[PDB]
């Protein structure tokens, strides 16, 4: 098995468009995910709230849809609850609250796409291990 | 005291290092090339990093028969196409 | 001589059957108190709520235990590191419910064993001996300090200390594996190398001296009578034993110096136990063993399991089952 | 003088020759990427 | 070659430093050179920590131990412990490193080129181990240097910027201490506290006023004690009690440094005042109390009445009572109810945690500090993998509290073995039978039988 | 009978400690 | 004097490395078991037998490399190279686990040759063969664990795999499935090993601290001559020291050094007998009187009942991956788990 372009193909938005990431984009997204997210989102779960995971089936059912590159980048700029009612930027890392989350300061638009790409590519590789927890270790 | 030449006489003599200045590094190169050429894989059947699974497969190619074991392994290795 | 002189002469007297000394002045009352309490608690102590969740664990013999299952249950988890003597409880029925006897035992025991170590130097000083025998005894003593005091300190509760029982000891070993992966710690590996090598070197030194005992007895009497207590002549031939063991491997891997040989007999097992005591002590602050989980990955990104990931499956089994009712939150942090 | 080839000579080279061969092979494995 | 082989000295090469017991000139070059190695590492490690320093990441995520020691002293940090100027860290690293070459020069000189024995050169610097009057003078001189250093910390806190106070109102900040605690009932009250849970001996100090006021007392006592031993000779009861030899004096310091080694290990593992969590990470009890706090906030947002929620064992799922009655967090963290932290005290009332303050006074910054410390618990592997022992490889983190506590405990134990080794031999060497038993004068052979 | 047996066997070991120490065969420099 | 007596003179020559008649069986067998483990732990995999990487080539370190056991489908086959399974192919022989039987069998004959070497050298020197007799305990352990145990089980698959992390798996397997800690034979083995390390430390430290002064240097190691006829340490003083500290003490040199021979050898022999019982799943797993009480009383709890809950958790979590031939599929709802965790 290899990391083929058909594996590195992810939905761009909720209208059907796609974008094929490069291998360096995935490795960059993996490094940055460990830099800013892996403390709470190791393996695809959420230590501070195991009720919400990073599985694509969960991101597609959130409001607004988060199962694409556009939805993930918007979440990293203005994060909301699962139903989009409240804005939780004050207690979740984002560019809007980079003052209190210093690890979100030196992030660029290109970086957020790489982090968004890794969240959408990893479940296609690990299967149930991504977002499964200790049960699938 | 058994008659052999003491070790400190050998490893400190010039002629020992005249011989072992190339015999030690050449064997180091031989083992190096045994892996860099890829021969180490083909001799022992060790799977390559891209030869553990098929592209869309996630199941281990476990041998389930004693006498037909040589047949299943070749059948598993053929499916990597 | 006055009162104090003749009392000091008797305490430090070398003619006593069991030497007392000043270190023994503290060792005798402390070890007797911990021993009397342990025997009474091992037989008739009521169940103790060790994990502080109002779920007592029966430990004594009169409450349905045998020699293998009986134990003196540690103090409650609600007590933590708080000093819990008898006079701090409202009644003995409360003192027995929250694991009172455990603290009384392990405190008087660690005090007496420390005085036991200093007592080993004291007799060696009055007899004109070299005093480093107690240094070797510091290895089993530091091991007791690690599982009784140092680990509870690092975890914040005496309920996590090793219980005082046979089956209780096994529980302490399994929980330590899931929470620290002690088997993958190089210090416990050094400790195993100390006890495995010690048993090897004990059998090796014993089988070589006995294999070279000079003939002094016949065939109808034990060979032990060939040695008389206090004789000047050595009872075996070290050169003959060196001649054999020097050929089993090669000449220079064998010792010809009895002093250097017996120093190796004392160094290897003690240095090994010194590290495994530091292993439990360092892992008391959660510096655990090697973690190679999900370390081998194929070209695509799949996890290629190893024997390290299989050990993680066994640890997860011990992890999710230990103290099944004492956890309300997803992470077990202590 | 001393002999050059002995049983001890054979015993050493039965271990010394493959050890450096393996050290060269294992050293090359440190640069293999996936 | 004076006393440099086994025949002329009596010591093999593995005990070759013992050939310096009666060589004052060479021995001085050994202590000055070793002191150079100490300052060399203090300067080189700081420059190594500065070159690898990322300001936007917390110090405990980067494996720093020396920069947090400098950041605690109020140099280079601002409100909340955020780094605002990394140049003071550079100055401390350079000046310590530069000073190592000066100590190294004198160490190499006094050890191979200078006089082998200072008894010839100067009567002021030459000494004898059995000279009870001269030994106390060197003890008093170094006592005064220690008392000055203890007052140098006080001057930094009172006249030169102050210290970093994690308990400062409105958040942690650099603050100058103006009123140090001089009351001996409070200062010496720490020494008489129990070392067990709920008390903690001197580790439980939780304000800089008790810290600075203590270093004033320590500075004055060392000065008064230093002048004492310089002018006085040991009394008779002390002469008949101690062994007066060079090896015995080293054994005393080994037992003293081993005792101090255990104290620092518990200091960094429990105290968050002189080791602020903003620099060293949350303590063991700190992160455990944060998990119960984090999910108490989570479930209460979902509408859970945490004050009436009953856990599976009958105890409260979120809150319970301490053995003395104080309202504390529930679960396994009942052992950690003695924890005190600046991010948790606002919720604490006279009877413990206040349920009214829990329902309505929880702030977002208290929620962020609770989730950050929970996911940065001092748990990790030897190869620096953060999490529990079953966590998968992802996070590169081991708390500096775990690096400092485990290291100084291994050092504290081996230095206790050094005490038992050198103090036992000092007794045997002064008595005259450290080399073995006299075959013609065996002491046991002159004793009656045990039975 | 279980508790009585364990305590009986245990008491015999303690009594054996007493006779093995105070009533041992005295070692003599022969 | 014929060819047999000529060859006997050359085998028993006094050289740097003694050969002997036992060397014809020892040296080649011991060399192949060592080289077989080194070759396997560097190049040979375990992906088709266990689904694991087990060599430096695949990415493992010194702690995780192993020569894994053959697959469970192979049974108790000898897995010879020319046999019906490998069919003379060397690569397929490695992929099926032929190295494990290659190491276990050649290593078994090596331990036979080493003990024969102990007998042969002791006879030529003129000493008693007690080191050979004492070496029967290591042989008894290797035979009962690497041979007798799997031959009583289903196949070679459940035998120890020649690896560091693989042996640690073997320890945790016997805990959850056999409850090997509760077996009294392993207890007698633990007392023999820990008691052996006790005798080893307490004897060497006693000798070094009861030495006579035969020299004037501080380093007392040069005050000994191998040809001397006097004891180097005071047996009398050491006897009085341990009698006053501990109560009892050795008074005979010959009984003391045989005592050091009996304790570690007896321990390993007893632990070997218990492992033989584990080959037939004859475990000391349960106390019946404990289970009858706990089944009728939900308030009766001991450390015994708490360790079984850990054993039931060990089996459920590792079996799917540790026994892939069984094809275990355990949903999330059947896994035994405590609260929260
Ligand atoms: C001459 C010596 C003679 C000895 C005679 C016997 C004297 C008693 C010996 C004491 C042994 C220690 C027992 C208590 C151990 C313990 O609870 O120790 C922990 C205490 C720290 O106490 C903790 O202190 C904490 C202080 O923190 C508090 O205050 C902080 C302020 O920032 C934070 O806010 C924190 O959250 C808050 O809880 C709390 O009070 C805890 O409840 C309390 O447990 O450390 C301490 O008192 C200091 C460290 C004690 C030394 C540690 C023992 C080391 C023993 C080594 C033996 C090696 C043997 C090897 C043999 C070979
Ligand atoms: C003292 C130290 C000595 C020094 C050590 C020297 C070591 C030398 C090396 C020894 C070589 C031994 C190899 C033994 C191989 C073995 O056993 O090979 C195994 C085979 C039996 O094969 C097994 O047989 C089983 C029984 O099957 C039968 O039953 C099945 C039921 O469905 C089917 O019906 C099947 O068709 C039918 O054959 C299954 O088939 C298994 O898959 C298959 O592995 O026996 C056979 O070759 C022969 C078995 C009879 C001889 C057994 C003597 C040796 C074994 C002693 C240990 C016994 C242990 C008992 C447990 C305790
Ligand atoms: C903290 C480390 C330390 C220090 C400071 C010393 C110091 C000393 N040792 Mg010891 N030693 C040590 C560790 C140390 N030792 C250890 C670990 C061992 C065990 C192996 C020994 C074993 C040992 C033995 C066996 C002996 C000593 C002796 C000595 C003394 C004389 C050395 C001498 O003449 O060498 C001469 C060596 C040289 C001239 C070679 C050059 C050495 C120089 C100093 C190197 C400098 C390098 C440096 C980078 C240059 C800096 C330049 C500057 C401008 C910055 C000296 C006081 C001797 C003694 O007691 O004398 C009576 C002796 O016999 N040592
Ligand atoms: C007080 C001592 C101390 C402490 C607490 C730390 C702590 C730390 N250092 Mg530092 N370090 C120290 C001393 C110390 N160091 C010294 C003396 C040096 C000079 C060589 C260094 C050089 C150094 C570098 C260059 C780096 C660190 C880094 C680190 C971090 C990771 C450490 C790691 O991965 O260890 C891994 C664990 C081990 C290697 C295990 C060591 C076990 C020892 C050897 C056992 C020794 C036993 C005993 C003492 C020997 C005697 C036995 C005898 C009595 C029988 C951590 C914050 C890294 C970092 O985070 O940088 C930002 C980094 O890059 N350290
Ligand atoms: C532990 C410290 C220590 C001690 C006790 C000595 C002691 C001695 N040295 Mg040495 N020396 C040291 C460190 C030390 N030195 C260092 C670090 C260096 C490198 C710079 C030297 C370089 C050196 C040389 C080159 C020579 C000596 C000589 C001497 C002798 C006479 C010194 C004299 O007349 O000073 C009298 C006093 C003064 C000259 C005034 C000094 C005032 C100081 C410098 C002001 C600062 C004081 C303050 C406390 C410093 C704080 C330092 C900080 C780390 C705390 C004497 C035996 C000489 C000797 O042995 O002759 C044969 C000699 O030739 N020393
Ligand atoms: C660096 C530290 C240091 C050292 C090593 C010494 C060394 C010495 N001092 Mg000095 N001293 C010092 C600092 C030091 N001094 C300071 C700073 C002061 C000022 C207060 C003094 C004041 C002082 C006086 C007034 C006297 C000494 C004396 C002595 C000598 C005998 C000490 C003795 O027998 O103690 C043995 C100690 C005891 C017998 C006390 C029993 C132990 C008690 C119970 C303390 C509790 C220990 C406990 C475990 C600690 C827990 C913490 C808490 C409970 C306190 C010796 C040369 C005496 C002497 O002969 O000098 C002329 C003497 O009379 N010292
Ligand atoms: C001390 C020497 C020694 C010993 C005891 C063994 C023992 C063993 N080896 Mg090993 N081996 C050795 C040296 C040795 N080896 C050397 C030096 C090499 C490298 C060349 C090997 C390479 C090797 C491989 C590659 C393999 C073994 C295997 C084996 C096992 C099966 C052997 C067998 O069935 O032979 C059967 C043959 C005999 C016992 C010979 C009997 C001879 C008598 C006199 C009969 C003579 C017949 C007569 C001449 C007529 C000929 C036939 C005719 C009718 C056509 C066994 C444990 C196998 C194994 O363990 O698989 C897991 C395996 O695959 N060996
Ligand atoms: C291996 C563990 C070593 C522990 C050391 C403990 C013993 C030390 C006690 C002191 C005694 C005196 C000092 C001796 C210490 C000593 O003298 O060491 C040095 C030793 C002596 O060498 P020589 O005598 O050649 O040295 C020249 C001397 O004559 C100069 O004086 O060197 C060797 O023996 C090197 C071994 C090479 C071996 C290579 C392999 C050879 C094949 C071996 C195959 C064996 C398998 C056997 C089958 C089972
Ligand atoms: C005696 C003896 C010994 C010892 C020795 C020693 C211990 C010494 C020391 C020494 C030392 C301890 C030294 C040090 C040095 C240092 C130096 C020399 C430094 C320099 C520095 C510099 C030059 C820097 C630069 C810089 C700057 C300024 C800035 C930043 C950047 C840089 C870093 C570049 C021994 C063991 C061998 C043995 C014999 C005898
Ligand atoms: C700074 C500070 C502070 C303070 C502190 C203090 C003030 C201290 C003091 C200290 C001290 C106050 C100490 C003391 C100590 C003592 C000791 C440690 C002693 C010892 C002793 C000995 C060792 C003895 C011994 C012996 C005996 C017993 C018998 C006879 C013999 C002899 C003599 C040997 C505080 C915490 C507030 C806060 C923070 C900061
Ligand atoms: C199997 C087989 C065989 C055999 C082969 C062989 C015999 C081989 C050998 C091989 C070898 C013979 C190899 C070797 C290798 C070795 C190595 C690879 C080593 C390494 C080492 C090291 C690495 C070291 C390290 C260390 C230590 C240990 C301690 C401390 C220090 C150090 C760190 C340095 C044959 C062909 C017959 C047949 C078929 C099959
Ligand atoms: O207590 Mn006894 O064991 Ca130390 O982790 Mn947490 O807490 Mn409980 O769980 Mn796991
Ligand atoms: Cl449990
Ligand atoms: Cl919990
Ligand atoms: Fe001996």
């Amino acid at each position: 098995a290899e990391l083929t372009p058909e594996v590195l193909t992810v939905p761009l938005n909720s209208e059907g468009k796609t974008i094929t990431l490069t291998e360096k984009q995935y490795l960059e997204g993996k490094r940055l995910f460990q830099y800013a997210c892996a403390s709470c989102h190791v393996g695809g779960i959420t230590k501070t709230n195991p009720s919400l995971d990073l599985r694509t089936e969960t991101l597609a059912l959130a409001t607004p849809p988060r199962d694409n590159i556009e939805g993930l980048v918007d979440y990293m700029k203005n994060p909301t609850t699962y139903d989009g009612e409240q804005e939780i930027a004050e207690v979740h890392p984002s560019l809007r609250s980079a003052d209190i989350f210093p690890k979100m300061r030196n992030l660029t638009e290109k970086d957020l796409v790489a982090i968004a790409g890794h969240i959408l590519v990893e479940p296609k590789i690990l299967g149930d291990k991504w977002g499964g927890g200790k049960v699938y270790y | 005291t058994t008659g052999e030449r003491p070790f400190s006489d050998i490893i400190t003599s010039v002629r020992y290092w005249v011989i072992h200045s190339i015999t030690i590094p050449a064997l180091f190169i031989a083992g190096w090339l045994f892996v860099s050429t890829g021969l180490a894989y083909d001799v022992f059947g060790t799977p390559r990093p891209d030869s553990y699974y098929a592209q869309e497969q996630r199941s281990i190619p476990l041998v389930t028969d004693r006498f037909e074991a040589k047949q299943q392994v070749e059948t598993f290795l053929e499916q990597l196409k | 001589a006055n009162l104090w002189e003749r009392f000091c002469n008797w305490v430090t007297s070398t003619d006593n059957r069991l030497y007392v000394g000043w270190f023994g002045v503290i060792m005798i009352p402390t070890l007797l108190a911990a021993t009397i309490c342990f025997v009474i608690a091992f037989i008739a102590a009521p169940p103790v709520d060790i994990d502080g969740i109002r779920e007592p664990v029966s430990g004594s013999l009169l409450y349905g235990n045998n020699i293998i299952t009986g134990a003196v249950v540690p103090s409650s988890n609600a007590i933590g590191l708080h000093f819990y003597p008898i006079w701090e409880a409202a009644s003995l029925d409360e003192w027995l419910y929250n694991g009172g006897p455990y603290q009384l035992i392990i405190f008087h025991f660690l005090l007496g064993a420390s005085c036991y170590m200093g007592r080993q130097w004291e007799l060696s000083y009055r007899l004109g001996m070299r005093p480093w025998i107690c240094v070797a005894y510091s290895a089993p003593l530091a091991s007791a300090f690690a599982v009784f005091l140092i680990y509870p300190i690092g975890q914040g509760s005496f309920s996590d200390g090793m219980p005082l029982g046979i089956s209780g000891t096994f529980n302490f070993m399994i929980v330590f594996q899931a929470e620290h992966n002690i088997l993958m710690h190089p210090f416990h590996q050094l400790g195993v190398a100390g006890v495995f090598g010690g048993a090897l070197f004990c059998a090796m030194h014993g089988s070589l001296v006995t294999s070279s005992l000079i003939r002094e007895t016949t065939e109808t009497e034990s060979a032990n009578y060939g040695y008389k207590f206090g004789q000047e002549e050595e009872t075996y031939n070290i050169v003959a034993a060196h001649g054999y063991f020097g050929r089993l491997i090669f000449q220079y891997a064998s010792f010809n110096n009895s002093r250097s040989l017996h120093f190796f007999l004392a160094a290897w097992p003690v240095v090994g136990v010194w590290f495994t005591a530091l292993g439990i002590s360092t892992m008391a602050f959660n510096l655990n063993g090697f973690n190679f989980n999900h370390s081998v990955i194929d070209a695509k990104g799949n996890v290629i399991n190893t024997w390290a990931d299989i050990i993680n499956r066994a640890n997860l089994g011990m992890e999710v089952m230990h103290e099944r009712n004492a956890h309300n939150f997803p992470l077990d942090l202590a | 003088s001393y002999p050059i080839f002995t049983v001890r000579w054979v015993a050493v080279h039965t271990l010394a020759v493959p050890t450096i061969f393996f050290l060269g092979a294992i050293a090359a494995m440190q640069f293999i990427q996936r | 070659a004076t006393n440099r082989d086994q025949e002329s000295s009596g010591f093999a090469w593995w005990a070759g430093n013992a050939r310096l017991i009666n060589l004052s000139g060479k021995l001085l070059g050994a202590h000055v050179a070793h002191a150079g190695l100490i300052v060399f590492w203090a300067g080189a490690m700081t420059l190594f920590e500065l070159a690898h320093f990322i300001p936007e990441k917390p110090m405990y995520e980067q494996g720093l131990i020396l920069i947090p020691h400098i950041a605690t002293l109020g140099w280079g940090v601002g409100p909340g412990g955020e780094v605002v100027d990394t140049f003071p860290f550079f100055v401390v690293g350079v000046v310590h490193l530069i000073s190592s070459a000066v100590l190294g020069f004198g160490g190499v000189y006094h050890a191979i080129r200078g006089p082998e024995t200072l008894e010839e050169y100067s009567s002021f610097f030459g000494y004898d181990w059995k000279d009870k009057n001269k030994m106390t003078t060197i003890l008093g001189f170094h006592l005064i240097v220690l008392g000055i250093g203890a007052l140098l910390l006080v001057a930094k806190a009172m006249f030169f910027g102050g210290l970093y106070d994690t308990w400062a109102p409105g958040g942690g900040d650099v603050r100058v201490i103006t009123n140090p605690t001089l009351d001996p009932r409070v200062i010496f009250g720490y020494l008489l506290k129990s070392p067990f849970g709920g008390e903690g001996w001197i580790v439980s100090v939780n304000n800089l006023e008790d810290v600075v006021g203590g270093h004033i007392w320590i500075g004055l006592i060392c000065i008064a004690g230093g002048i004492w031993h310089i002018l006085t000779t040991p009394f008779g009861w002390a002469r008949r009690a101690f062994i007066w030899s060079g090896e015995a004096y080293l054994s005393y310091s080994l037992g003293a440094l081993s005792m101090m080694g255990f104290i620092a290990t518990c200091f960094v593992w429990f105290n968050n005042t002189v080791y602020p969590s903003e620099f060293y990470g949350p303590t063991g009890p700190e992160a455990s109390q944060a998990q119960a706090m984090t999910f108490l906030i989570r479930d209460q947002k979902l509408g859970a009445n945490v004050g009436s929620a009953q856990g599976p064992t009958g105890l409260g799922k979120y809150l319970m009572r301490s053995p003395t009655g104080e309202i504390i967090f529930g679960g396994e963290t009942m052992r950690f109810w003695d924890f005190r932290g600046p991010w948790l005290e606002p919720l604490r009332g006279p009877n413990g945690l206040d349920l009214n303050k829990i329902k309505n006074d929880i702030q977002p910054w208290q929620e962020r500090r609770a989730a950050e410390y929970m996911t940065h618990a001092p748990l990790g592997s030897l190869n620096s993998v953060g999490g529990v022992a079953t966590e998968i490889n992802s996070v590169n983190f081991v708390s500096p509290r775990s690096w400092l506590a485990t290291s100084h405990f291994v050092l504290a134990f081996f230095f206790l073995v050094g005490h038992l080794w050198h103090a036992g031999r000092a007794r045997a060497a002064a008595a005259g039978f450290e080399k073995g038993i006299d075959r013609e004068s065996e002491p046991v052979l002159s004793m009656p039988s045990l039975d | 009978m279980e508790t009585i047996t364990y305590v009986f066997i245990f008491a015999c070991i303690i009594a054996l400690f007493f006779f093995a120490i105070f009533f041992r065969e005295p070692p003599r420099i022969t | 004097r014929g060819w047999f007596d000529i060859l006997d003179d050359w085998l028993k020559r006094d050289r740097f490395v003694f050969v002997g008649w036992s060397g014809i069986l020892l040296f080649p067998c011991a060399y192949l078991a060592l080289g077989g483990w080194l070759t396997g732990t560097t190049f040979v995999t375990s992906w088709y037998t266990h689904g694991l990487a087990s060599s430096y080539l695949e990415g493992c370190n010194f702690l995780t490399v192993a020569v894994s056991t053959p697959a469970n489908s192979m049974g108790h086959s000898l897995l010879l190279l020319w046999g019906p399974e490998a069919q003379g192919d060397f690569t397929r022989w490695c992929q099926l686990g032929g190295l494990w039987t290659f190491i276990a069998l050649h290593g078994a004959f090596g331990l036979i040759g080493f003990m024969l070497r102990q007998f042969e050298i002791a006879r030529l020197v003129g000493v008693r063969p007690y080191n050979a007799i004492a070496f029967s305990a290591p042989i008894a352990v290797f035979v009962s664990v690497f041979l007798i145990y799997p031959l009583g089980q289903s196949s070679w698959f459940f035998a120890p795999s020649f690896g560091v992390a693989a042996i640690f798996r073997f320890l945790l397997f016997f805990q959850g499935f056999h409850n090997w800690t509760l077996n009294p034979f392993h207890m007698m083995g633990v007392a023999g090993v820990l008691g052996g390390a006790l005798l080893c430390a307490i004897h060497g430290a006693t000798v070094e601290n009861t030495l006579f002064q035969d020299g004037e240097g501080a380093s007392t190691f040069r005050a000994f001559n191998p040809t001397q006829a006097e004891e180097t340490y005071s047996m009398v003083t050491a006897n009085r020291f341990w009698s006053q500290i501990f109560g009892i003490a050795f008074s005979n040199k010959r009984w003391l050094h045989f005592f050091m021979l009996f304790v570690p050898v007896t321990g390993l022999w007893m632990s070997a007998i218990g492992v033989v019982g584990l080959a037939l799943n004859l475990r000391s797993y349960d106390f019946i009187s404990q289970e009858i009480r706990a089944a009728e009383d939900p308030e009766f709890e001991t450390f015994y009942t708490k360790n079984l809950l850990l054993n039931e958790g060990i089996r459920a979590w590792m079996a799917p991956q540790d026994q892939p031939h069984e094809n275990f599929v355990f949903p999330e709802e059947v896994l035994p788990r405590g609260n929260a965790l």
